[PDB]
């Protein structure tokens, strides 16, 4: 099996446009996700709130939808609760709260796309292991 | 269900001379929350082993 | 006879839909728009005689009411089961991943 | 003259309810047009009594003293709720929240341990009619709920439970199940308790009252494995009443 | 019965310690 | 409990003082060869 | 002729059947106290709420245990590292419910065993011996400190100290593996090399000396009568033993120097058990065994399991089941 | 009448009712006494008390 | 506890039979000239 | 037959303890110098 262009093709927006990431982008996304996110989201779960995970089906039912690059990039700038009702930048890392989450201070727009692509590609590799928790280790 | 229904042989001899209570709080006259001091049934037994 | 009331409840609509009177709050994540804001309100104002009574929660925005209406088909009500609602278990039932 | 956590920590005072001076023999006026709440209710048990279970079943069973074995972890506190003025002038306290339960284990003479969920959960308690002022003659009497001492996830030593766990005795794979039904099929208790509060001191200026209480409730039944015992709890209480 | 049996064996071992130490065959240089 | 505590404190102090005063009592010289 | 001078002479006397000595002055009362409390508790103590969740575990014979299942149960998690002597309890009944006996036993034992080690130094000095037998004993002693004191300190509770019982020991081992992957820790692996190798070299030395006993007895007598206690001549021929073992492997792999040989026999198990003790004592601060979970990945990113991942699956089963009512939040952080 | 007094008036507590090899406590024989059933009064059809 | 009824006699003979074997041998050793 | 469960150990010890006493005394008699 290989990490092919098809595996690396993921939804860009809610309208159905796709984008094909490079292998460089995939590697960048894993690195940056570990740098800034894995401390709570290792394996696609959420250690400080296990009710919400990073599975694509969960992201699709979020408000606004988060199962695409634009949704995930927007989340990393201005994160919301699952229903979109509350802005949570004060307790979740984001570009808006880079003053209190200093690891976000040096994340570029390009970095956010790479992190978003990692979150979307990894379940295409790992299946239900992604966001599955210890049952699937 | 007093001691003599239960096949007790040395228990009556301790009680005869004044050892009537347990460190666990009961007395052979049916009381609760008594402090027998050291000279409970258990204390008597410990003294004999030593 | 002696019966496990939780297993019995699994044979009712509680085993098929979100029971507004009993189901732990994490289940509202199954559908768009319910969690956490409406889910908190639903659990806080339980129990309900019928599913439509959820629309009578005071303070709802019009969109909030519309989200409830779109999801009534996914809700049910059964009698409150003490074993499911004590211990704050509707807010945290000891299940994580 | 105001104590801090470090003044208190380890002394046991944290399990003690506030007290009032011997000069607190006043009266707190109730305005039937004003709404009130109890901002803090504290219950400090001083005696646990358990009803003996005799064989004869025609002799009157008595409540007997017990030894507390779970240390200074028994008091209910930070309890609050609405204090209604009823049309007949009585007051009704409706408990809404607080640290309103404590697991407690006491020991009978001879060693039998009695666990109970000492509680006033969902307390509704009312005074006598025509309470124009709360005084040292005011009493509260009411009922509360006693849920299962263990909640539904609790697993017994062989892994059996109600909302989780095995549903059989897996170490006896081919034993007959009928004889183990009471141990295998977990059941969740919910019963009623009763409590009386006797006001003994009142600070009219501050809205504070203190007194003695007696409450009666069932003990742990181990998720239906055995019959509970009847427990009587006596102690002192404190409450601060506020306009709300 | 089991408890008595376990404590009995233990007590015999402790008695054996006493004899093996204080009533040992004395080491003699020959 | 108070009496038990006082008793144990006295017992422990006694043995600890024996230990310290014992090793102060010319211990290097308690060997079979050179008296230090 | 003064009493304190006479007393010091008896205490340090080399003629007592059992040496007392100044370490002995602490050792004897502390070990008697620990022994007496242990025996009484093992036989008759009521169940102990080890995990502080009002779920008392029965350890004693009279309360339904046998020799294999019985234990003196560690003190309650509600106590943590707090000092819980008898006079801190409102009653002996409370003291027993909360695991008081465990603290009394392990504290008197650890002090007494430390004094046992100093006593080994002391008598060796009085006998004109070289001093390092006590250094050999420091390996088992450090191991006892590890499981009864250091591991509780690191984890914040004597309820995680090793129980004083046979099945309780196994409980401690299995939970330790779940929480620290001790099997994958190199200090435990050195420990195994220490005790496996100690057992190996024990059998080896035993067999080689026994093989080269000089004929001093007849066909009907035990050959042990060929050695007389305190004789000046060695009783076996180490040149023959070395000639055998050097040919079993090769000449230079074998010891001809008895001093070198016996130093090796001392050093190998002592060093290995030192590392065992340091294993427990550093996993006490959660520096755990190697973690190779999902270390091997194929070209697409599929995890390719190794035997480490199978170990992980076994560890998970231990983790999720242990203390099944004590955890309310998703991470077991101590 | 105190249960205790009635219980003394019962032959199972008579020490001359045993056997050399009937071992153990009295409870092993007739059982662990729970309660007095009360005093039985026997009558014939005519209503005369019988003993 | 519902233990095996043969456990007691099994433990008793397990101790007594080899123990008495050793005592017999020890005592007749002591009594030799 | 519902026999007393302690009957077995009682009979066994009744035989073995005094028999073993006699065997000890006999064998150490035989081994004395002749
Ligand atoms: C050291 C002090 C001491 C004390 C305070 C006790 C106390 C007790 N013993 Mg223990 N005991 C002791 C030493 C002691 N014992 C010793 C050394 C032994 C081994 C011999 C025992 C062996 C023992 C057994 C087997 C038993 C007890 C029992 C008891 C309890 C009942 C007492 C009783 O009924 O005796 C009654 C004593 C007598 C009737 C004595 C009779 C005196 C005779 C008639 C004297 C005749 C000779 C005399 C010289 C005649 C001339 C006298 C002159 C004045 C004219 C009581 C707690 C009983 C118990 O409860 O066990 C748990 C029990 O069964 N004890
Ligand atoms: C050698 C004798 C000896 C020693 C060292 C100990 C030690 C201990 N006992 Mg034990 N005990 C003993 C004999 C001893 N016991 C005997 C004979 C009995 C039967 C009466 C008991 C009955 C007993 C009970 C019932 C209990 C203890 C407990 C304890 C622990 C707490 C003690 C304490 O708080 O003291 C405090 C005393 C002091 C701090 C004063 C010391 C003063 C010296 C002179 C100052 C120097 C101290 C400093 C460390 C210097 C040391 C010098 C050294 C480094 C060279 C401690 C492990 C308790 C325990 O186990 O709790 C878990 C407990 O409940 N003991
Ligand atoms: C089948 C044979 C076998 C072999 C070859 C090994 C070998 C090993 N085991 Mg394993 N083990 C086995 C079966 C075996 N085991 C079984 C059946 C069990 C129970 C299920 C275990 C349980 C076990 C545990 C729990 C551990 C080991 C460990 C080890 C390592 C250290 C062993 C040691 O020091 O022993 C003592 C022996 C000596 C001290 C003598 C020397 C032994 C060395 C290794 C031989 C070197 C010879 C050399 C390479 C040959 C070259 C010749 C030429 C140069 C002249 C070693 C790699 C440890 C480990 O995994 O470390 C990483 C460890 O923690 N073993
Ligand atoms: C073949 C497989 C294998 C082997 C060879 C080992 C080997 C070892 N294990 Mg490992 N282990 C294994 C599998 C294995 N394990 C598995 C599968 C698990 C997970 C379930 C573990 C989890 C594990 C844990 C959690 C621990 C070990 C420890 C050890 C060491 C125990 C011996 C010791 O502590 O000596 C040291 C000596 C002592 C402990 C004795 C102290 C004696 C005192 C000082 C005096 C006592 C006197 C006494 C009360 C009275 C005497 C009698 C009287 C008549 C005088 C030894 C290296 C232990 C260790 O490393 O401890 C440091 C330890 O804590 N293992
Ligand atoms: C004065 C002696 C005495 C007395 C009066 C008692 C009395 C009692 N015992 Mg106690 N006991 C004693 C000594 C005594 N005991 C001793 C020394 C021990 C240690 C072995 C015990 C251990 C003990 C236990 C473990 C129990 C009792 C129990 C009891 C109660 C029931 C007894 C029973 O069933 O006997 C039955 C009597 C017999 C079966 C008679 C035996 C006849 C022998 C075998 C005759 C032997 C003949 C001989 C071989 C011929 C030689 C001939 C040759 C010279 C030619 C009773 C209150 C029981 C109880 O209920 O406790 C709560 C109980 O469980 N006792
Ligand atoms: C080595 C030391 C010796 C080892 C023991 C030797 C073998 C024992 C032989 C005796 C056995 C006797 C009892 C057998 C039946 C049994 O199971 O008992 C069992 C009984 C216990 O009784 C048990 O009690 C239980 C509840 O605790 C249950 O009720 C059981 O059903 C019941 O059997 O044991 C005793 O009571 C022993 C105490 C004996 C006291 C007797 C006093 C009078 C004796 C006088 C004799 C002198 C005359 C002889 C002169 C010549
Ligand atoms: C409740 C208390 C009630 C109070 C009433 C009075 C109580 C008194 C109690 C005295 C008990 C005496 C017992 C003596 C036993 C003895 O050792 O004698 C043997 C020798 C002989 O005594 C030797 O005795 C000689 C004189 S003579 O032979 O005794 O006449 C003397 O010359 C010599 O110096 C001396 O060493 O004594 C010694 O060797 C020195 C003391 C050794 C003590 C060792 C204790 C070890 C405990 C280890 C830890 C616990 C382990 C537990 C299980 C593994
Ligand atoms: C790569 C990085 C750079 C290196 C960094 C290294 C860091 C760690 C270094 C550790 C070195 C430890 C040295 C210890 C020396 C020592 O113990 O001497 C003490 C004695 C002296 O040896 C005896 O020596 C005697 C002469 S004398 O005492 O040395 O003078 C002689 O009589 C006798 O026959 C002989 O056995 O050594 C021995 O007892 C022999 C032990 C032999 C063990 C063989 C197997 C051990 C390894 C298996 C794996
Ligand atoms: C812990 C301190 C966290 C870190 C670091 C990051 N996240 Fe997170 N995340 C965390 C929580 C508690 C939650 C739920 C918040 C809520 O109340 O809703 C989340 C949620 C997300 C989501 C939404 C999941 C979904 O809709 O199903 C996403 C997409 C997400 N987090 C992404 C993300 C990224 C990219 C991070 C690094 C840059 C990151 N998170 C950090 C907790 C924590
Ligand atoms: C922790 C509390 C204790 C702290 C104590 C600090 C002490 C500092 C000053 C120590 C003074 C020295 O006191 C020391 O003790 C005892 C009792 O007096 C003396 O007495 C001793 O003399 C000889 C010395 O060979 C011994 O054989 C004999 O057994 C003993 O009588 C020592 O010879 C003396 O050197
Ligand atoms: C060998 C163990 C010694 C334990 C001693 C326990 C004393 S117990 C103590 O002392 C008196 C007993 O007579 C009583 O007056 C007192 O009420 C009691 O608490
Ligand atoms: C000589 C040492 C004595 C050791 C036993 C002392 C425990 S005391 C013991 O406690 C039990 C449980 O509380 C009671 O059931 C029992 O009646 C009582 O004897
Ligand atoms: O014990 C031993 C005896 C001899 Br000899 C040897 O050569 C090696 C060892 Br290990
Ligand atoms: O691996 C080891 C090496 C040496 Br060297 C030792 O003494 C003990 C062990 Br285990
Ligand atoms: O306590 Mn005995 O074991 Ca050490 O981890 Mn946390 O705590 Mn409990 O869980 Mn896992
Ligand atoms: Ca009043
Ligand atoms: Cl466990
Ligand atoms: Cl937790």
């Amino acid at each position: 099996a290989e990490l092919t262009p098809e595996v690396l093709t993921v939804p860009l927006n809610s309208e159905g446009k796709t984008i094909t990431l490079t292998e460089k982008q995939y590697l960048e996304g894993k690195r940056l996700f570990q740098y800034a996110c894995a401390s709570c989201h290792v394996g696609g779960i959420t250690k400080t709130n296990p009710s919400l995970d990073l599975r694509t089906e969960t992201l699709a039912l979020a408000t606004p939808p988060r199962d695409n690059i634009e949704g995930l990039v927007d989340y990393m700038k201005n994160p919301t609760t699952y229903d979109g009702e509350q802005e949570i930048a004060e307790v979740h890392p984001s570009l808006r709260s880079a003053d209190i989450f200093p690891k976000m201070r040096n994340l570029t727009e390009k970095d956010l796309v790479a992190i978003a692509g990692h979150i979307l590609v990894e379940p295409k590799i790992l299946g239900d292991k992604w966001g599955g928790g210890k049952v699937y280790y | 269900n007093p001691m003599w229904r239960q096949g007790m042989f040395v228990l009556p001899f301790m009680a005869r001379l004044g050892v009537t209570g347990s460190w666990s709080g009961w007395s052979i006259t049916g009381e609760t929350g008594i402090d027998p001091g050291f000279w409970s049934f258990e204390g008597v037994a410990l003294a004999h082993i030593v | 006879e002696l019966v496990n009331v939780v297993d019995e409840k699994l044979g009712t609509a509680y085993g098929e839909k979100i029971d507004l009177n009993n189901t732990n709050i994490a289940a509202f994540i199954q559908y768009r728009g319910l969690y956490p804001t409406l889910a908190k309100l639903i659990v806080k104002n339980a129990p309900y005689e019928s599913v439509e009574d959820v629309l009578n929660i005071p303070g709802l925005t019009e969109r909030q009411k519309q989200i409830l209406r779109e999801n009534l088909e996914h809700f049910t009500v059964t009698e409150v089961e003490t074993a499911l609602v004590e211990g704050g278990d509707r807010y945290n039932n000891g299940l994580y991943k | 003259q105001t104590l801090t956590y470090d003044d208190i920590v380890g002394t046991g005072l944290a399990n003690k309810c506030p007290t009032l001076d011997d000069t607190a023999r006043g009266a707190y006026p109730i305005d039937s047009s004003q709404t009130y709440r109890i901002a803090r209710l504290c219950l400090q048990p001083t005696t646990f009594l358990v009803k003996e279970e005799p064989k004869n079943k025609r002799q009157e069973a008595e409540f007997v003293p017990t030894k507390l074995v779970t240390r200074e972890t028994t008091s209910l506190d930070q309890i609050q709720g609405e204090l209604k003025v009823n049309s007949d002038g009585s007051l009704t306290f409706v408990e809404e929240d607080g640290i309103d339960f404590q697991p407690v284990t006491v020991q009978m003479a001879g060693g039998e341990r009695i666990p109970l969920l000492f509680t006033v959960k969902n307390l509704v308690a009312s005074t006598q009619p025509n309470v124009t002022s709360i005084t040292t003659s005011t009493d509260f009497k009411g009922e509360f709920n006693v849920p299962s001492y263990r909640t539904a996830n609790f697993l017994d030593p062989k892994g059996r439970g109600l909302a989780s766990g095995y549903d059989s005795a897996i170490a006896l794979p081919q034993a007959k199940e009928e004889e183990l039904a009471r141990a295998n099929v977990k059941r969740f208790s919910l019963t009623k308790g009763q409590i009386s509060l006797n006001v003994a001191k009142v600070d009219g200026r501050t809205g504070e009252i203190a007194g003695t209480f007696e409450s009666e409730q069932l003990s742990d039944d181990d998720m239906g494995a055995h019959e509970p015992h009847e427990v009587k709890i006596q102690g002192v209480f404190y409450a601060s009443i506020e306009p709300a | 019965m089991e408890t008595i049996t376990y404590v009995f064996i233990f007590a015999c071992i402790i008695a054996l310690f006493f004899f093996a130490i204080f009533f040992r065959e004395p080491p003699r240089i020959t | 409990m108070e009496t038990l505590k006082i008793t144990v404190y006295i017992v422990v102090t006694f043995f600890v003082l024996l230990f310290v005063f014992g090793f102060l009592s010319g211990d290097p010289a308690r060997n079979p060869k050179r008296k230090d | 002729a003064n009493l304190w001078e006479r007393f010091c002479n008896w205490v340090t006397s080399t003629d007592n059947r059992l040496y007392v000595g100044w370490f002995g002055v602490i050792m004897i009362p502390t070990l008697l106290a620990a022994t007496i409390c242990f025996v009484i508790a093992f036989i008759a103590a009521p169940p102990v709420d080890i995990d502080g969740i009002r779920e008392p575990v029965s350890g004693s014979l009279l309360y339904g245990n046998n020799i294999i299942t019985g234990a003196v149960v560690p003190s309650s998690n509600a106590i943590g590292l707090h000092f819980y002597p008898i006079w801190e309890a409102a009653s002996l009944d409370e003291w027993l419910y909360n695991g008081g006996p465990y603290q009394l036993i392990i504290f008197h034992f650890l002090l007494g065993a430390s004094c046992y080690m100093g006593r080994q130094w002391e008598l060796s000095y009085r006998l004109g011996m070289r001093p390092w037998i006590c250094v050999a004993y420091s390996a088992p002693l450090a191991s006892a400190f590890a499981v009864f004191l250091i591991y509780p300190i690191g984890q914040g509770s004597f309820s995680d100290g090793m129980p004083l019982g046979i099945s309780g020991t196994f409980n401690f081992m299995i939970v330790f593996q779940a929480e620290h992957n001790i099997l994958m820790h190199p200090f435990h692996q050195l420990g195994v090399a220490g005790v496996f190798g100690g057992a190996l070299f024990c059998a080896m030395h035993g067999s080689l000396v026994t093989s080269s006993l000089i004929r001093e007895t007849t066909e009907t007598e035990s050959a042990n009568y060929g050695y007389k206690f305190g004789q000046e001549e060695e009783t076996y021929n180490i040149v023959a033993a070395h000639g055998y073992f050097g040919r079993l492997i090769f000449q230079y792999a074998s010891f001809n120097n008895s001093r070198s040989l016996h130093f090796f026999l001392a050093a190998w198990p002592v060093v290995g058990v030192w590392f065992a003790a340091l294993g427990i004592s550093t996993m006490a601060f959660n520096l755990n065994g190697f973690n190779f979970n999902h270390s091997v990945i194929d070209a697409k990113g599929n995890v390719i399991n190794t035997w480490a991942d199978i170990i992980n699956r076994a560890n998970l089963g231990m983790e999720v089941m242990h203390e099944r009512n004590a955890h309310n939040f998703p991470l077991d952080l101590a | 009448i105190p249960e205790k007094l009635a219980f003394y008036d019962y032959i199972g507590n008579n020490p001359a009712k045993g056997g050399l090899f009937r071992t153990g406590p009295m409870n092993k024989g007739d059982g662990i006494a729970q309660a007095w059933k009360g005093h039985a009064v026997f009558r014939n059809k005519e209503g005369e008390e019988l003993f | 506890m519902e233990v095996n009824q043969l456990g007691l006699i099994a433990t008793a003979l397990f101790v007594l039979v080899p123990s008495v074997f050793l005592i017999i041998l020890y005592v007749q050793t002591e009594s030799q000239q």
